[PDB]
């Protein structure tokens, strides 16, 4: 049903078919129950998962699951201690509400993410016309295009698009594009005759919202709604997986991973505490902290933050991203599956290649006049643009004198076009030009002539001779014409002129070019005068004898930036395909062009035409290119397609449907490959929706495509896409070092909860200032990284393995966790005992002596040296040692984050200071530490007490000792580039 | 072979089990050069210690804060309160107070060389007969037994720290919320008003005064109302010694909750 065969049917069988009848229509009534039946022909919209769903979905994972737990922990722990009347515990309450706050901020940190600004569904809807000639017996009516059903008589009036898919019964001069098919805007004529077995194809089928350009035509409604092609085609972009990104891939893997080792060290250390003597509501509260600890409570937002900074400086340079997410997958690419008219085209006929003088010349055919020129110094190319100068139809919309030429609005058909703006670049004013020159005489191209010829008046007053100038098909000028102009000599035509004009025809034609031939013959005023009534319908005109000036030829040209683009791509590591909907041959022409064919490649065919053998006996495995339309495509079997894309490199392929375009981003996605799309169509709609990153144009666009892709190229460089790939390389290193970053400081303040819960020490960190160390001190330092340098040439790169290359490695995590918090801790521990001894308790005293120090009922504890303290002064010594374990952490961490700024490059050799953000978030970091240490009140408000400066200077050796021992690390590394240092010590 | 094969296991773990043992050496160094900069005798810095504590015996503990309850009417109530006053006193009994020497200067006690045995400094003899009707021996009941129990006062002792020699410092017991037609607090004192001798300050260390006793003040409370929730305060009046401190409750004072039932 949904499968056209009606074009393959009599008129009378489709009448059988659908009880309906090409004259009278349909009955009222009928009509009314078939609606009823069907339901109106209208895109149904498929609704998605709300807003308020999706950011529930954003309150959930490993280290929100842990947050909640923690929450809930200290809420238990507070309820429980509320209800015995220890009213001093408002700490546990207030980190609960802190956790809570913390579960919400990443939430919508989350949720502003993976946030999409695109609605698909109406750039559909707004393509839908809302009028539809109806004739239900007789009496023709207008109505909405809703009310119409399968099997139906409408007329197609010019400049309405098509209501419904039609069949046409009878039509007078139709032409439509089927641009929303195709991606081609070229005229498609419209006639009762089936001209092709494909539906897509034919010629008497007309297609639901498709601009009908000219005439009238009659037909009858063959699909509705959801039923027709654009309706399959909406569905299909509107009904895609929203698969994870790579980099949501690498996020949900680093969580999972911390998410187990927080299980892991909370449940050990929980059964730790049970068994060395703790009742099981401490050994909660101490579970809870240790996730606490362990937990990086702002890893989410930096990143989040980082994605951020990376896309406003992609808008910078005129590209922007629908999401945050799609700042990085471009880097990591592997396949471009790409568009080529107006993706690699300028969506505009264009002269290319003239022959004349038995010389084949290349015009420039750059949008910015940028290319090399051809000669145009030669009498015969001076009559030669005389001719194609003065058999000019086109019109030039007026006021357009500062636009651009080739971004001049100009009224007529394409190729008139494409001629005039030739005209206009190369000869200084083509209408001045063709002013100079009245047309006494004029035939159109109307019919019947497959010709256009003119007959003009000479410039000059004192000349009264004439110019007949004629433009026709080339082959139709040379049986007309006698001679050929040489060297702006009249010559002839002979066998070996005819022959090389066949030959260069021919070769001019295998580029998918639309060779047009010129000629010219100057007449006499004896037999014409000036004033002769130069009638069309007379056949006055003679059109005989004439002389050959030359053959043109025109294509939709590359944009300028195109073929260098992909050309860095393909240097990039980055596979190349091409997929359109428009002809082999210009689609291969194209492919060699802009480089996804390149020099030397050659087809089986190309093969086999070179060495006078059938196709079949070529060995497939010696092209390196091959071309593939839609009927081969869709005869392919699964097997076969990831057969040919394995044994070919360079694929292009040809009148191509959007689902079939969608078939092969899914076959290279699912051989493990980040697939790229770049088009600009409603046929490029689903494979945009269905790509890892989808990458629109932003002029050239249309609203459908620009809607599915969640990439828009504002100025359509399409050197845009090499910017986006390095960046997104960037992003992930710089992600790397952020994240290795901030992990490094987790273990700092977990080994102080470990050591307190085994030994006994007085608690040696407190969750609040975790919670500050976590949220306060170090998310800038952290976000700074993301303006990091590359170190060597990223681009030169192969694209990353997804399955092997992680953004959090193993390597990564134990150099962060092990090697660098190990010395963070020796360093808090130091400065602890520091803090502790110069206070008057000893290290042997301050073994075991939590259960005294914590001990309500004892006001006299005496120290090392016999002082007895109350517990108010222990506490404000416990808040001491809280805030020098929290400047040895900030010490460390500057010492870090001078590290993290190169994983294999020197400090020295990539500058300290060349990242201004990352001093000035250094100098933030300190400034609030000393406004924490150094506050009035703050010993009461946030158990920050102020330090002395040897308990600043005391963790300044350990942050040597880290940069040092980085330093040295990094030199093992790049001096030895294979050995177990680099395998082992590289992350 | 998970991840990595043995040897290179082998490799990784000898390597970080290199790295941990130079940090802990590193460590440990550091543990040792801060335990040699350390002086033995006086503490470097006192941030916390800037007024003393005062603690009282003997010392119920409620859930809220010192709290004491007991019956005349009843015996079992009492040997509790007794039983730790004596234990506390057996410290001051005059034969663990052999280290110590008879002082009668009335003034600071500033020693500036060791001339006590063990290469260690002068320390001052508190018996406990110098609280005379609190001290027990002649009542073993401390008051307890008659509603008028004693109460021994002490201030926590911390180095070099001197409360004020205009006058020695002084124990004031009074109601914390005043009664309006109540009579306020009678309380006799042991020593004579309640003070400590300042021959008991400086206090040197532990090293210094291996046998340094503090001073005690016994608080005999007279004029107490039974079947009543009284709260009692008793600070230290000294020049130096500030009981201001909303933080720290026990920091120049010390209150309890009193209900002696009948
Ligand atoms: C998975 C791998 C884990 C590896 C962990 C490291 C394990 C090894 C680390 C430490 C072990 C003990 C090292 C002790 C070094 C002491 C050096 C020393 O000779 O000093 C002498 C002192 C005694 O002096 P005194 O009393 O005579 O002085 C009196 C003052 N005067 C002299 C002025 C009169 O001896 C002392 O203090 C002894 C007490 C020292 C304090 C130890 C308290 C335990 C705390 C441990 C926390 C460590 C956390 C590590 C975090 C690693 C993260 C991965
Ligand atoms: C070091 C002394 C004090 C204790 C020795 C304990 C041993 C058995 C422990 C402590 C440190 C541990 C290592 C710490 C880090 C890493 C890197 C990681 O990618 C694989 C496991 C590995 C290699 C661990 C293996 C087991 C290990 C060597
Ligand atoms: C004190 O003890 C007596 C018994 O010796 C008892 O009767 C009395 O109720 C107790 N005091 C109070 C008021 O609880
Ligand atoms: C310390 O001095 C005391 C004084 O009574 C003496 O009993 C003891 O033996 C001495 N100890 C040492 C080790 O000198
Ligand atoms: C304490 O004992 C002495 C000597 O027996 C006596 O004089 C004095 O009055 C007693 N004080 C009180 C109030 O019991
Ligand atoms: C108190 O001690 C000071 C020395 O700190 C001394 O000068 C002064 O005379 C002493 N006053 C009394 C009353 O003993
Ligand atoms: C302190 O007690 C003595 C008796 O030793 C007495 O003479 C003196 O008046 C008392 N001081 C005060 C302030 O009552
Ligand atoms: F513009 Al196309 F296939 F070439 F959509
Ligand atoms: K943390
Ligand atoms: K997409
Ligand atoms: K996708
Ligand atoms: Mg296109």
């Amino acid at each position: 049903e949904m499968e056209i065969n009606d074009h393959q049917l009599s008129v009378a069988e489709l009448e059988q078919k659908y009880q309906t009848s090409a004259t009278k229509g349909l009955s009222a009534s009928l009509a009314a129950e078939l609606l009823l039946r069907d339901g109106p022909n209208a895109l149904r919209p498929p609704r998605g998962t709300p807003e308020y769903v999706k950011f529930a979905r954003q309150l959930a994972g490993g280290l929100q699951c842990l947050m909640w737990v923690a929450a809930a922990i200290c809420l238990i722990a507070f309820a429980i201690q509320a209800s015995e009347g220890d009213l001093t515990t408002d700490d546990n309450l207030y980190l609960a509400l802190a956790l809570i706050a913390v579960v919400v901020v990443t939430g919508c940190f989350g949720y502003y993410q993976e946030f999409k600004s695109t609605n698909i569904i109406a750039s559909f809807k707004n393509l839908v016309p809302q009028q539809a000639t109806v004739i239900r017996d007789g009496d023709k009516f207008q109505i909405n295009a809703d009310q119409l059903v399968v099997g139906d008589l409408v007329e197609m009036k010019g400049g309405d698009r098509v209501p419904a898919d039609i069949r046409i019964l009878q039509a007078q001069g139709c032409k439509v594009d089927n641009s929303s098919l195709t991606g081609e805007s070229e005229p498609q004529t419209r006639s009762p005759e089936c001209t092709h077995e494909s539906p897509l194809e034919t010629r008497n089928i007309a297609f639901f919202s498709t601009m009908c350009l000219e005439g009238t035509a009659q037909g009858l409604v063959v699909n509705t709604g959801d039923r027709t092609i654009i309706g399959r085609i909406a569905s299909l972009a509107s009904g895609v997986e929203n698969e994870k990104t790579p980099i949501a891939i690498e996020i949900e893997h680093f969580v999972d991973i911390i998410a187990g080792l927080a299980i892991l060290f909370g449940a050990t250390f929980f059964i730790v505490a049970m068994c060395i003597g703790y009742t099981f509501l401490r050994a909660m509260v101490f579970f809870m902290a240790i996730v606490v600890a362990y937990v990086p409570e702002g890893l989410l937002a930096t990143v989040t933050v980082c994605l951020s900074l990376t896309a406003k400086r992609l808008a910078s340079k005129n590209c922007v991203v629908k999401n945050l997410e799609a700042v990085e997958t471009l880097g990591s690419t592997s396949v471009i599956c790409s568009d080529k008219t107006g993706t690699l085209t300028q969506n505009r006929m264009t002269v290319s290649h003239l022959w004349f003088d038995n010389h084949i010349h290349s015009a420039d055919t750059t949008e910015d006049q940028s290319g090399q020129t051809f000669d145009q110094s030669s009498e015969t190319w001076r009559a030669l643009c005389r001719v194609l100068t003065l058999c000019n139809r086109a019109a030039f919309k007026s006021g357009q004198d500062a636009v651009p030429v080739p971004k001049r609005i100009v009224i007529g058909d394409a190729s008139e076009t494409a001629l005039l703006k030739f005209s206009e670049l190369t000869l200084g004013n083509a209408m001045g030009y063709r002013e100079r020159f009245p047309k006494v005489c004029e035939i159109p191209f109307n019919s019947t002539n497959k010709f256009q010829l003119s007959i003009h008046t000479l410039e000059d007053p004192r000349d009264p001779r004439h110019v007949l100038v004629m433009k026709g098909a080339p082959e139709r000028v040379l049986e007309r014409c006698s001679s050929i102009l040489i060297k702006g000599q009249e010559l002839p035509l002979d066998e070996q002129w005819r022959e090389a004009f066949q030959t260069a025809y021919l070769s001019l034609g295998g580029l998918g070019e639309r060779v047009l031939g010129f000629c010219q013959l100057y007449l006499s005023e004896k037999d014409y005068p000036p004033g002769y009534a130069f009638d069309v319908e007379a056949m006055n005109f003679p059109t005989s004898g004439l002389c050959f000036a030359g053959l043109v030829s025109m294509i939709d040209p590359p944009r300028a930036t195109v073929p260098d683009a992909v050309l860095k791509c393909r240097t990039a590591g980055i596979r190349v395909i091409m997929v359109t909907g428009d002809h082999p041959i210009t689609a291969k022409a194209i492919a060699a062009s802009v480089g996804i064919i390149s020099e030397g490649s050659e087809t089986v065919e190309d093969i086999a035409a070179r060495l006078r053998v059938p196709v079949d006996q070529v060995n497939r495995k010696d092209a390196r290119a091959c071309v593939i339309n839609g009927m081969q495509l869709k005869d392919m079997d699964p097997s076969e397609l990831v057969e040919a894309l394995r044994t070919h490199p360079e694929m292009v392929f040809a009148r191509t449907s959007p689902q079939q375009k969608l078939v092969i981003v899914e076959s290279c996605q699912r051989l493990g490959a980040i697939v790229a799309v770049t088009g600009d169509g409603v046929n490029d709609s689903p494979a945009l929706k269905k790509a890892d990153i989808g990458v629109a144009m932003g002029i050239a666009g249309s609203d459908a495509a620009k809607n599915a892709a969640d990439m828009i190229l504002l100025d359509d460089n399409f050197a845009s896409i090499v910017t986006g790939v390095e960046q997104g390389r960037l992003i992930f290193d710089n992600l790397k070092k952020s994240i290795a970053y901030t992990l490094t400081k987790n273990i700092p303040e977990l080994t102080p909860w470990l050591i307190y819960i085994t030994v006994s020490v007085p608690l040696p960190l407190g969750c609040i200032t975790i919670l500050f160390i976590e949220l306060c001190t170090d998310i800038f330092p952290s976000v700074s990284l993301a303006y990091e340098k590359a170190e060597s040439d990223i681009m030169h790169l192969r694209p990353r393995n997804p399955k092997r290359d992680r953004l959090v490695n193993e390597p990564l995590a134990a150099y962060s966790y092990f090697q660098i918090g190990a010395i963070q801790s020796f360093a808090g521990f130091t400065d602890y005992f520091t803090a502790m001894a110069q206070e008057g308790w000893f290290p042997l005293l301050c073994v075991g002596l939590r259960p005294q120090w914590e001990n309500h009922h004892l006001q006299d504890l005496q120290d090392s040296y016999g002082q007895e303290w109350t517990f108010g002064q222990r506490l404000y010594q416990q808040y001491t040692c809280y805030t020098v374990f929290f400047i040895s952490i900030q010490m460390c961490q500057i010492a870090d984050v001078l590290i993290r700024k190169t994983r294999r490059l020197s400090a020295f050799q990539q500058g300290f200071f060349r990242n201004r953000i990352l001093v000035i978030a250094i100098v933030f970091q300190v400034c609030i530490g000393c406004f924490l240490c150094y506050c009035p009140g703050m010993p009461n408000i946030f158990n920050f007490m102020p330090i002395r400066f040897q308990w600043w200077l005391v963790p300044m050796p350990f942050s040597l000792l880290i940069f040092v021992y980085d330093e040295i690390r990094k030199l093992g590394v790049r001096c030895c580039p294979g050995s177990w240092w680099d395998q082992e010590l590289y992350y | 072979m998970l991840g990595r094969t043995l040897s290179r296991w082998v490799w990784i773990s000898l390597y970080y089990v290199a790295f941990y043992v130079v940090m802990s050496g590193i460590f440990a160094l550091c543990i040792y050069v801060l335990m040699r900069t350390i002086d033995p005798y006086t503490p470097d810095y006192q941030d916390q210690l800037k007024s003393p504590g005062v603690t009282l015996r003997p010392d119920v503990y409620g859930e809220k804060g010192l709290d004491i309850s007991y019956n005349v009417s009843d015996s079992t109530t009492w040997a509790g309160l007794a039983h730790t006053l004596h234990r506390f006193l057996a410290g001051y009994s005059p034969a663990a107070q052999e280290g110590s020497i008879n002082c009668t200067s009335e003034k600071y006690f500033f020693q500036e060389s060791f001339l006590a045995p063990n290469h260690t400094k002068f320390s001052c003899k508190f018996t406990a007969d110098m609280l005379q009707n609190c001290s027990g021996r002649p009542d073993p009941t401390f008051g307890f037994a008659e509603g008028k129990p004693c109460f021994i006062i002490k201030m926590n002792r911390i180095v070099k720290f001197l409360p004020g020699n205009s006058t020695a410092p002084r124990v004031d017991c009074a109601f914390l919320d005043q009664p309006r037609d109540g009579p306020p607090l009678q309380v006799e004192y042991f020593p004579a008003n309640g003070t400590y001798s300042l021959h008991y300050f400086p206090y040197y260390g532990k090293k210094a005064q291996p046998h340094y006793s503090n001073p005690l003040v016994a608080a005999k409370l007279l004029n107490v109302p039974r079947n009543r929730d009284v709260v009692i305060v008793c600070k230290i009046l000294a020049e130096h010694v500030s009981f201001d401190n909303p933080h720290d409750p026990y920091e120049g004072k010390v209150e309890f909750k009193l209900k002696i039932q009948k």
